[PDB]
């Protein structure tokens, strides 16, 4: 997982997650001190899953052709997107929450 | 009026036998519930009396069982052995209320899973209650409890219609006294009766705030007692013949517990094992139960100085085997939900050491499964926007949801481009709701159809896992 940094008012940022260690791969965001939240998830078949509550049609998830990589494009960031973005690689189950086989320690994402 | 005195010769004798079997039960159960043996013995006595006069099914012993004790063990260490008295009075009141309203027939509605769970939890809690006698361990304890189990299990294959537990207690007592063994005796755990039970108004509880703290335990005690009385009754019915009014039995139970509470006593109900030992030994009259309680009192008053000398290893052995006798059921290799209920009650009681909590979760779980058998509480409604995109409006409460029922309410025939899932009017109370939705979305995504989740956080906020 790589791509954390500082973002401005309407800035953008792409988050590439690498699995150093296999159907579906996910992305969650954790607001500091607040309950964890779902962002997106994508399968090998090509099917996507978004959280239209946290993702108001702004972000865009995609799986790279490489076996161990998934990218999460993030545009038009806002004060409430400020959180720690975790990448999950649990497969064949829990597409949406509570994780499976693999997790990766998340990086910080702060907007301004 | 139909009141008799038939077969005194056998009734009296049977009462004597079951009384000898009754003493250690009451003493032990008193110790288990963190109280003096006096309370248990008193309870057994007065309950046996009042049930002998007002009970519905003759030949049925009602005294002091663990089924009552392990529900008060929490009340005595948080409020005292006297909030117990209040709770027993109120319990009896609830029982005569239950009998006056004629509601015994409803006891059939009580799930078998809840009951078997209660039994299991009860027994293993008995066995666990025997453990604090081993934390401070002298090898005399181990040797005498092992020899106790040995003589209880190996002697009766050689002996006759006299309890191996009787021989166990007597022999271990004689040994411990003569050899001067260094072990805890019963007289240490609590005071034993030296006189007749005097009228003790519960001077210790106070009206309303008391009511608010004794009502739950009185409720559970009452229900458990009426269940025990019901099944014991019916078993005596099957063993012989009777048209016993279980309502009258419940009333007698109630009055008994009431005056028991007013005379410094515990809570009591019908005893399966001793009723069976009674009817098997020829007891089928009210004089059987009467003589049981009476001869109990007379004998405990007679052997008092000898009674307090009885080593704790003997009684811990007797309890050790009564637990084993109670637990073992059909450990089936069947409805997953019912097994879930039983194991829930068992595990919760084991972890918390609170039988009342196990009963509680049994009740609420059975209630939930019931609501799942009887109603819907949640439905999805597929709607088409002008975009031609399927939006599934999930409404209602979602708990213990079946994944199959959830998948069947979604259309997977034609893999669309995008599908909206509206949870704005939904509520997830269990992780199974999550899992079901997950299976749906994973299926859509595997099919090549993207999913857009709407009004989500509100639905996933009702999760019980949030504690
Ligand atoms: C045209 C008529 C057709 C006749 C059909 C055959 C009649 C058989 C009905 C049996 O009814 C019995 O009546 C007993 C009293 O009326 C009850 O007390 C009986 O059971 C109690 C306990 O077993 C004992 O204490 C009692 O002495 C004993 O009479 C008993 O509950 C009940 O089952
Ligand atoms: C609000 C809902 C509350 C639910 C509570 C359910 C209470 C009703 C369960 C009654 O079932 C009986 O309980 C006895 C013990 O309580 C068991 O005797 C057990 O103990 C005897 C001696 O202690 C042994 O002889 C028996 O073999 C052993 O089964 C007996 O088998 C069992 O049928």
């Amino acid at each position: 997982e790589s791509g954390g940094g500082l973002v401005q008012a309407g800035g953008s940022l792409r988050l590439s997650c690498a699995a150093s260690g296999s159907d579906v791969m996910g992305w969650f965001r954790q607001a500091p001190g607040k309950e964890r939240e779902f962002v997106a998830a994508v399968t090998r078949s090509g099917g996507k899953s978004y959280n239209a509550d946290s993702v108001k049609g702004r972000f865009t998830i995609s799986r790279d052709n490489a076996k161990n990589t998934v990218s999460l494009q993030m545009n038009s960031l806002k004060p409430e997107d400020t959180a720690v973005y975790y990448c999950a690689a649990g497969d064949t189950a829990i597409t949406s929450w509570y994780g499976y086989d693999y997790w990766g320690q998340g990086t910080q994402v702060t907007v301004s | 009026q139909r009141e008799w005195f038939a077969n005194p010769r056998k009734d009296v004798l049977a009462g004597i036998v079951v009384a000898l079997a009754l003493i250690p039960e009451a003493i032990a159960f008193s110790i288990i519930a963190g109280v003096d043996p006096q309370v248990g013995l008193y309870a057994s006595f007065i309950i046996a009396l009042i049930t002998a006069f007002l009970g519905g099914r003759p030949g049925m012993i009602s005294a002091a069982t663990g089924a009552m004790a392990l529900l008060m063990t929490g009340l005595v260490k948080d409020h005292g052995i006297q909030y117990l008295f209040a709770a027993t009075v109120l319990t009896g009141v609830l029982q005569v209320v239950f009998g006056w309203a004629k509601l015994a027939r409803y006891l059939k509605f009580v799930p078998r899973s809840v009951m078997v769970g209660f039994v299991n939890a009860l027994a293993i809690l008995i066995f666990m209650a025997q453990l604090p006698q081993f934390v401070g361990a002298n090898w005399q304890m181990y040797a005498m409890v092992a020899a106790g189990l040995a003589i209880i299990y190996l002697l009766p294959l050689v002996f006759k219609a006299m309890p191996s537990a009787l021989v166990a207690i007597v022999v271990l007592t004689v040994v411990a006294v003569v050899t001067g063994a260094d072990v805890k005796t019963v007289g240490d755990m609590g005071t034993l009766p030296t006189a007749l039970p005097h009228f003790q108004f519960p001077q210790v509880p106070l009206t309303f705030e008391t009511l608010a703290i004794i009502f739950p335990v009185a409720l559970t005690l009452s229900l458990v007692g009426l269940l025990e009385s019901l099944l014991t009754a019916q078993l005596i019915d099957e063993r012989t013949d009777t048209t016993s009014d279980k309502n009258v039995e419940s009333r007698g139970q109630g009055v008994a517990n009431i005056v028991t509470g007013f005379f410094g006593g515990m809570a009591g109900c019908a005893m399966i094992g001793q009723s069976m030992i009674n009817v098997t030994s020829g007891g089928r009259g009210r004089l059987s139960t009467f003589v049981a309680g009476a001869f109990l009192m007379v004998l405990i008053l007679a052997l008092q100085p000898l009674l307090v000398q009885i080593p704790m290893a003997a009684l811990v052995a007797v309890m050790m085997v009564v637990a084993i006798s109670t637990f073992d059921w059909g450990s089936l290799r069947f409805p997953k939900g019912e097994t879930v209920v039983m194991l829930a009650t068992v595990a919760v009681t084991v972890f918390t050491h609170d039988l009342s909590l196990g009963v509680l979760i049994g009740v609420v779980l059975s209630a939930l499964f019931f609501a799942r058998k009887v109603s819907q509480l949640s439905q999805v409604t597929p709607v088409d926007e002008v975009d031609g995109t399927r939006t599934y409006r999930v409404r209602g409460q979602l708990f213990f949801v079946s994944t199959h029922d959830f998948l069947h309410q979604f259309d997977f025939t034609h893999p669309a481009r995008r599908v909206v899932i509206d949870l704005s009017d939904a509520h997830f109370w269990d992780g199974s709701a999550v899992g079901a939705l997950d299976k749906v979305m994973l299926k859509f995504m595997r099919q090549g159809t993207s999913v857009e989740l709407r009004g989500l956080n509100a639905a996933s906020a009702t999760l019980v896992e949030r504690l």
